């Protein structure tokens, strides 16, 4: 009644926010009805489907915006677990937040429709689906992958642009008067973009041959330098992606390690025949016979040491260098011991000579 | 010795209340749970499980004599307890604050209680300067 | 006769499944079939070709259909070979798979065909291509790949998707009613997919120079992001082949462990000298002299050795690093016990001293 | 007055040339204003707009021209700083680089157009974007990745030339009487050109089947080989980032290391109870109570060897190897030194027994 | 007159045999030649240039059958100076390699075309034109990289061609009647291929809704698995040439320490005041102080460790992680010694005591 | 000594059939199938080729002699082994449990016999626990 | 002992104007100032926080005393020293010329005086060859 | 010694036929070839410049009897060789065969005369097996 409503609270915290695995199950199928929804809306556009898009389309809105009202309904209900967020004072804190903003805003938009509409409704829904992400992952991803490959990024935009200006420029000279299609330069400079993106409508393209050859060479180049990026882009969200799985499987490593130190000083604090021992003996009582809390605290030291050296598996080489570094300098520390021993010993050599 | 084969027997009693010699999953879950913790089944099974020798799914009274005796220097833990606290060290210079490690440890894992660390900054904090070296802990502690 | 025919199954076993080498040849060359009659039934397709590939596939579909035949007679009757599909209920139960109920099906479509068949003729093509894998290697490469790096895939995904209904919608604003190719919102979606792809076919191109200024824009943008995809797949793909090599040749590894440690322990009970070894040296007898059986014993340890050793390549650096890090913690204890007996060297001392 | 001016001058030079951070945030700006200038010169090119571009674009210009007089005459001004360029003869020195001639190049060409002109006007533009680098990294980057892989470029430029020369070949006998795009090898080569780029224009396409059978074989052959150019690219621009990061890294790993050498010299030779210690002691004086000059020493030592354990970060595993692999040779070293003391030990246990 | 002679003629065949730098430059020069006689001759294919073209490109012809006849008579010359091929009876040898097949054979062909022509002269020129390699390098490279790459390669093709085959089947369905493109199953699958490979020419492209869609689906899937390849490629190109670069530096590594142990063994049997080394004192002495002698070993030894501890750069982590832990098993060696002298010691303490 | 040199010259009688004082390899190939196995002629000739010290393809009797006493201490393959049953211990406990062990052999590589594993674990699992370290094992095959 | 500790008391006298037995951040950047150089705030900030045990923001008399007497031996940064010495030897053959020292000082970082270098070398060229060993130096010097 | 610093002006005397004291560069190339061998200028300069420790491009007196008197022990370059001998053990079983050690050195390099490597197995051959151990072949050159 209490504590289950709580837990269904947080649960439907962690599917409303941050879902994994089925809690994503659920996001896909509603991401799934408002791509559906604007699907119809495209296919209404078209007067010869008009009639039946909407028809069919109709039904499906109304459910949209009912799943829409009843999950802001929950977000709210549920933002009052978190203790930041606690209270209805701090639930109507937590809508402060840009994404928050944003979805107050696109709610206050709908309703005011609902309340030359087409093209309002398509920036509703062009909103609407920005909203998805919901924490800028996507977005916080891309911005530190072209920050990371700045200099790379910068070096493709400045090489491609100058081979873009100077080829449209070369090949409007070449072909000003010959071809229709390069009367302007401005022309010239939007053929030289389609071209050197490798799009090629067809629209514009030089029919002199001094023009062609200038073409040539120019594609040439432009293709490749324009191609660059993307690839920069890939590589540079794999690259990042792997060191947030490096960071995650480090803090999964910090986590255990925490409860390895708290379970081996628990034993260390709970030995039988020790004493002194008083608050993690009264801890254990506090918690519910000695002999039975001394078996479970060592019990919880070993899991607790498993656990720990599971999360200590090496997952790069960087780590394992770091990790057997550490013992190297703990063996040179323990040579350089058996060095002063063995000085002391020939100093005493000539004591027992 | 025999007097601590005695106190096993009070120790298996106290967990073995089917009296077969065995303590089971489920009694040691039942048993646990009137201890003053709630763990989970699979939690429980997975901990046991190569705990138990012979992987019988219990533990057989030979082996709960043999861990009980098992003292921690023969575990030679001394290397994962002093990663433990390496991987807390973000400075690396070999000493962790306690300050730090009061607020990390109250807040991290099986939240240990104030005088939990009370004491354990009684027993670490032996010089009382609250940046404390890990390496003597650990070597303390297996001693 | 009865081991020969044996041997045979099992040879024919392994070309009719799984190929290697020469058997990946001869399923090269039923491929080559099956595609020569797939393109004869495209070129049947056009009218002026019909008459001459028409005659030249009759056959060519004949020589198919009959290999298809024998080869699956064959593949029954090779699968009562294992173990597990052993005898002819065994055989039977090995047609369950999804596979081989891939195979009836098209087996069945095929007969029902022989006893408007064009699209069901294109359609059974199509099954009979997608039946040539048998082992679902490359999609489960495909699914593993994906799922490896769902936050990149998704990432482009879901920028790209933006990046696309953004860009449609503005250009449709910008040519509604200048361009006939953007009468309606649907056919900006199309050429904005077109061109993001890069196709660009050219049906559908913008006219007005406020149209053009915000295709250049978003197609810089778009093509990039729909770029990625491709790349971030190939590097995917080429990570997850070398991470199934890497297991391979650990499983190469773990082989040869075994052959040493069996050798390793018949060599430590085959000694001579050396009594109680009743086992390994009963063992020997079974087989078949006693220093024959030790000198045999000591060959085939010191080539198991050799084997191993061989086995034990780098192959990459982590792997040197555990197989040496492991000698490193074995000489980190052994400098730990030189330290308790020097201790016990200096304890010792005041004794003689 | 004498001392500001040249922190001054210094921040100028800073800011006007190699800028970092806000200074990039003015040459990003002064960026912006010249690539609307030449955004708003293509507008003046076309007919419709002229008027309105030309009236917006005057003020423009004259702007452009204004600071670019004044960004001339401070970069001649702070060039008197470094001592290279000290003095105004020195200045004039500075001016014989060959950006330097560039710039003086685009200035007198700027100067006597404002004392037919479009052409000329264009190429000054483009002359003035190239001059936008002012230190050749891009330049550089490129050149140095191409170098680096000229094996791998220069494979794929070959085979790709070959395939496109055979296609365009075959695709011309294929088409030479059948289709009017291949009435000439030279179209064939301009198609096969457009092809394997992948723009595909559409201007030139076969039409004949023998002809489509030969471009899809070596479309797909000539794709792949035109689009590997721009992945090898790629992969050499980021490794040869990393390659760069890598050197800086070092670098500032070398700068503390000098200062924790002067700071633990300075240390050695400050010692109070110490003497003979004339030169750093009267050095401080000089810089100028002697405990107080030992705790400032040991502070800077202190704070010296923290800067210097910060730059020794790893930064990669070779790094690590190579830093950890010194001390390993150091164990050696120690190793051997106890394996000679126990020599001499056992060389004195006859002289006891 | 004779060793000039022999040296010339070593030169020539450094230059006319897998040229260096300069001798690079010499090809690159021959090639520049012949490519221009090739772009002359596709300039005179053309009617309005032919004239002109004829005329500059007689001239250049000439130019360059002389200098492909002086180059193979100099070719023959120089392949005598190898042993292998010493002697006219070698040079006639060394004419059996494939490469020099086809250099005969289209030297025959030129001189029986020089003795509907234009045909034969362009299947001529691309013939020249693959001679231009000479070593297989580039053919090599491709060849190991697809085999190496095999899987992946092979997924890709599977994958896509499924894609090309099913999306085109689809499309057609879809567009067999509204649509003339797809009037048949090869239009389809022509429109499928030049889709997927986002060439795009427009001559064909869907119409209606459902063909749209459908290419809309298949077109994202198809164009991600086309560009796959191009990019499996570029990879394992990088990564082939890596390999070729770590076996040069192991093999130049190889050299050096073959100097090393010479010079070390000379040093060895050098020594003034050792006695019973005749062998390397008379091989001074043949190859002509004593002292003289001694001192110069000394400093042969000295420069060869020098250049073998140049020779032994990282290079990579695993080369360094090797030869570093051929040092750790040499210290757990020595460990193990001191074990086994503490043993002693502790057994002979007894004695003492 | 003396008897084992005359042991070595029964065994090679047994051997060389030719009597030309060198095991051919195609002597041995017919030996050994002669012995109850069955292996290939290319394994027997690179088993045998590094095996001679000499590179003659087939061994003289100083080499036969020299390898009948090279001792187990002498290949220094502690580590070789060490790794082998290390490649098998996945949890890196270094300690290997016994029906894991009897099962992955009786199926791996020369597949033992059930009474080849069962003297294994007699003087392998000394302490009877089944969970055997490999350590150990290894330190007392080499002694 | 006691005549060093007073003269720890004239030292902070020295450095504590105000006479609240610590010397804050401000106080140690005004006499720093007084002393000869001019350092930055956030400089003395950050060099002083971390130098403070208790991290009050200043330095304790019991502080001060305890980091005036730690001997550069507590210290072991004869690794650090070496490794910076290492940085300079790009050769790696374990010595490092002095002319090749003096400049690259000279210039580098918090640029000696030339007397500095002169009784540098004279400290540490004892062999007075130029090519002077840096694991040497560091061994004198941490002595 | 006396003598040996004797026999040094003799062999300096051999070397500097201008008698400044110094063998230069060009002096130290005329005289080698006069020893039989064609060496390059610039070898010869790159050679003998981190030979000499002032770095005056040529060798003083001091210089020469230092390095005469420098053995091979104080170099440690045992590594070195080692290394050098084991980038030729493809296998790395530790020995390298004896016809292989021959064929590779008369082919590369500064190639051996064939009494040479007659003697290099006289020497190292000690065992007379053609498979030789690197490790002991460095061991005794040191020594
Ligand atoms: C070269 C090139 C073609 N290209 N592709 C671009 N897109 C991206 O890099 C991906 C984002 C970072 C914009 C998301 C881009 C941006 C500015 C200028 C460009 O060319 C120009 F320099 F000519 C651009
Ligand atoms: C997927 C794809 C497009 N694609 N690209 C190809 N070229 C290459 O891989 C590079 C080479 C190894 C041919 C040099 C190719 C070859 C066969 C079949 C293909 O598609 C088909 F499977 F549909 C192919």
């Amino acid at each position: 009644r209490n504590a289950f409503y709580r837990k269904l609270q947080n649960f439907l915290y962690n599917v409303l926010e941050r879902p994994r695995g089925w809690a994503f199950i659920y996001h896909a199928y509603v991401f799934l009805l408002v791509f559906s929804c604007l699907v119809l809306s495209v296919f209404s556009t078209i007067k010869e489907y008009e009639k039946s898009s909407e028809g069919a389309l109709y039904i499906l809105e109304i459910v949209t915006i009912v799943v829409f009202g009843v999950e802001y309904f929950v977000r709210i209900w549920a933002a009052g677990c978190c203790c930041r967020y606690r209270g209805w004072r701090g639930r109507l804190k937590f809508a402060r937040k840009p994404f928050c903003v944003i979805d107050i805003m696109v709610l206050i938009a709908s309703i005011a429709v609902l309340a030359s509409a087409l093209r309002s409704l398509r920036f509703l829904q062009i909103l609407r689906m920005i909203r998805m992400d919901r924490r800028g992952g996507t977005w916080k991803l891309l911005g530190s992958v072209v920050y990371a490959h700045s200099k790379e990024l910068v070096t493709a935009w400045y090489i491609g642009f100058l081979c873009l200006i100077l080829a449209s420029f070369l090949v409007y000279l070449a072909e000003k008067g010959e071809n229709d299609h390069f009367d302007t330069y401005a022309d010239a400079l939007w053929w030289g973009l389609i071209t050197l993106t490798t799009i090629g409508y067809g629209d514009k393209y030089p029919q002199t041959w001094n023009g062609r050859l200038l073409a040539a060479t120019f594609t040439l180049i432009g293709v490749s330098f324009f191609a660059l990026p993307a690839g920069i882009l890939g590589s540079g969200f794999a690259l990042k992606v792997q060191e947030q799985h490096r960071q995650k499987h480090f803090e999964k490593r910090r986590n255990p390690a925490a409860g390895l130190i708290q379970s081996a000083w628990r034993f260390y604090a709970t030995n039988l025949s020790r004493t002194d021992l008083h608050s993690t003996w009264q801890y254990y009582e506090r918690t519910v016979l000695k002999v039975s809390i001394r078996a479970v605290c060592v019990m919880r030291f070993l899991v607790s040491k498993r656990k720990f050296k599971e999360s200590l598996r090496p997952y790069d080489v960087m780590d394992v260098i770091e990790q057997y570094s550490a013992g190297h300098l703990d063996m040179l520390s323990r040579i350089k011991s058996l060095q002063s021993r063995v000085d002391q010993i020939v100093g005493r050599g000539p004591a027992i000579t | 010795t025999e007097e601590q084969i005695a106190e096993f027997k009070e120790a298996f009693s106290l967990f073995d209340k089917d009296g077969d010699g065995t303590i089971t999953t489920k009694e040691l879950g039942t048993v646990m749970r009137s201890l003053g913790q709630n763990p989970t089944e699979a939690e429980l099974q997975d901990m046991i499980n190569e705990v138990d020798a012979d992987g019988n799914g219990t533990i057989d009274f030979p082996e709960f004599l043999t861990m009980m005796a098992r003292k921690m220097k023969d575990t030679d833990s001394e290397e994962e307890i002093r990663e433990a606290f390496r991987v807390f060290d973000k400075d690396g210079n070999g000493y962790i604050s306690a300050a730090e490690l009061r607020h990390v440890m109250t807040n991290l894992g099986e939240k240990l209680t104030d005088e939990e660390v009370d004491e354990m900054i009684r027993e670490a904090d032996i010089d009382g300067d609250g940046q404390v070296n890990y390496e003597e802990f650990v070597q303390m502690m297996t001693a």
